[PDB]
């Protein structure tokens, strides 16, 4: 019935959407992290090879 | 690391043997050269006596 209540509502569900896209970046900069790791591992071993 | 290690190791057998051939080719320069001069002289001061 109130208005106020349905306000601090919404701020619950503005925050909700915050969580699903900082977590997809998260996501994102792990696996980035992950193949700079893989490319300068096999770049290393080139070099001693070469 | 552990597979750059692995190629490094054979590396390190190959500058192995180069060091090798660098350290006795100047040794075995630097006496021949001087068992030869010192043969020159003493085949002169065999004549020099005489």
């Amino acid at each position: 019935v109130d208005q106020r209540t349905r306000d601090a509502l919404q701020r619950s569900v503005q925050l909700a959407i915050e969580i699903t896209t900082n977590s997809q970046e998260a996501a994102a900069k792990h696996e980035a992290q992950r193949l700079e790791q893989e490319a300068r591992g096999r770049l290393e071993r080139q070099k001693i090879l070469d | 690391q552990s597979e750059a290690e692995k190629a490094r190791k054979e590396l390190l057998e190959l500058e192995a043997l180069s060091m090798a051939v660098e350290s006795t080719g100047t040794a075995k320069a630097e006496a021949e050269s001087r068992a030869e001069a010192a043969r020159i002289e003493g085949e002169g001061s065999v004549l020099q006596a005489k």
